[PDB]
């Protein structure tokens, strides 16, 4: 998995 | 609503690849790659930590998703998820990337979990509802499906009619896809459901595949669960939601069938949820 928007983590 | 109809397909009076095999039947394993913008409804449950694909689920309006409570609670495998363990994504095609300008990623606001879910025994009543925090945004990629009325239950849900199943799971039960898969299926006799399996089946549930002398095959698997069961109505051709992606015995197995939550028969719960909250 790509690595998500680090605003939802 | 403006529920049902495909900005890329409806609205601009073109068809997919196979929808064509659903209405002439009116009267994932072994799946295809889906066209984009096919199931904009289509829902990924992302956990956060550790990122992974949990279950699918459905779009039904700008705050509301609908999946199966299973991929929420299910205290045998010690699941139980909570609003702030998972993530939301919509609009996607890629099962892996994260598609920049085109999905959209949501938290979650609250779960509401069927009360009278079976999880000890048969999960009779396999549904939830999960309202996102913010509104999201409507696109090419991003449009709710449209939920049945006791008029579209009655004439769509009968054996030999088509139903459609979407999914980024396995492709065998024994690896995953790049894109959406999507796989048609015919409804399959309540007898023939019942003696397929030892569970105890109820009228919350309905079973969809090929048998195993009718040559095709296919069926959801791991990582499809919670994922929409849609037909198109030959009446209004919008695409409905009949149902969510349950449990099955294995995937794609000779003479094993899929069990669906029936959704219309739980359209009543639905409706109190959404208008209570
Ligand atoms: C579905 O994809 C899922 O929830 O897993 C996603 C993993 C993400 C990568 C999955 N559904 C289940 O596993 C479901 C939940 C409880 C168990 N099942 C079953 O399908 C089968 N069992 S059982 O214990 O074998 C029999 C049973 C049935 C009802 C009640 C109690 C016991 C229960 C998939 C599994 C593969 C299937 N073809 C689609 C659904």
């Amino acid at each position: 998995f790509e690595a998500i928007p680090a605003e939802y983590l | 609503a403006d529920c049902g109809l495909r900005p890329l397909f409806e609205k601009k009076s073109l068809e997919d690849k196979t929808e064509r095999e659903l209405l002439e039947s009116y009267i994932i394993v072994e799946g295809s790659d889906a066209e984009i913008g096919m199931s904009p409804w289509q829902v990924m449950l992302f956990r956060k930590s550790p990122q992974e694909l949990l279950c699918g689920a459905s779009l039904i309006s700008d705050r509301w998703v609908l999946t199966a409570a299973h991929c929420l609670l299910y205290p045998p495998w010690d699941k139980n998820f909570t609003e702030n363990d998972l993530l939301v994504r919509i609009g996607k095609h890629s099962r892996t990337r994260y598609e920049r300008n085109i999905e959209k990623i949501s938290m979650l606001e609250k779960i509401y979990i069927h009360p009278r879910y079976n999880w000890r025994e048969n999960l009779d009543r396999d549904i939830a509802l999960m309202k996102l925090k913010k509104p999201v945004a409507f696109s090419d990629y991003i449009h709710p499906v449209c939920l049945p009325d006791r008029e579209t239950a009655a004439s769509l849900l009968q054996a030999g009619y088509k139903g459609r199943v979407t999914g980024w799971g396995n492709l065998k039960e024994t690896g995953q896809p790049s894109v959406l898969q999507v796989v048609n299926l015919p409804i399959v006799e309540r007898p023939v459901c019942k003696d397929s399996t030892r569970i105890r089946i109820t009228d919350n549930m309905f079973c969809a595949g090929y048998k195993p002398d009718e040559g095709k095959r296919g069926d959801a698997c791991e990582g499809d669960s919670g994922g929409p069961f849609v037909m198109k109505s030959p009446f209004n051709n919008r695409w409905y939601q009949m149902g969510i992606v349950s449990w099955g015995e294995g995937c794609d197995r000779d003479g094993k069938y899929g069990f669906y939550t029936h959704v219309f028969r739980l359209k009543k719960w639905i409706q109190k949820v959404i208008d209570q909250f």
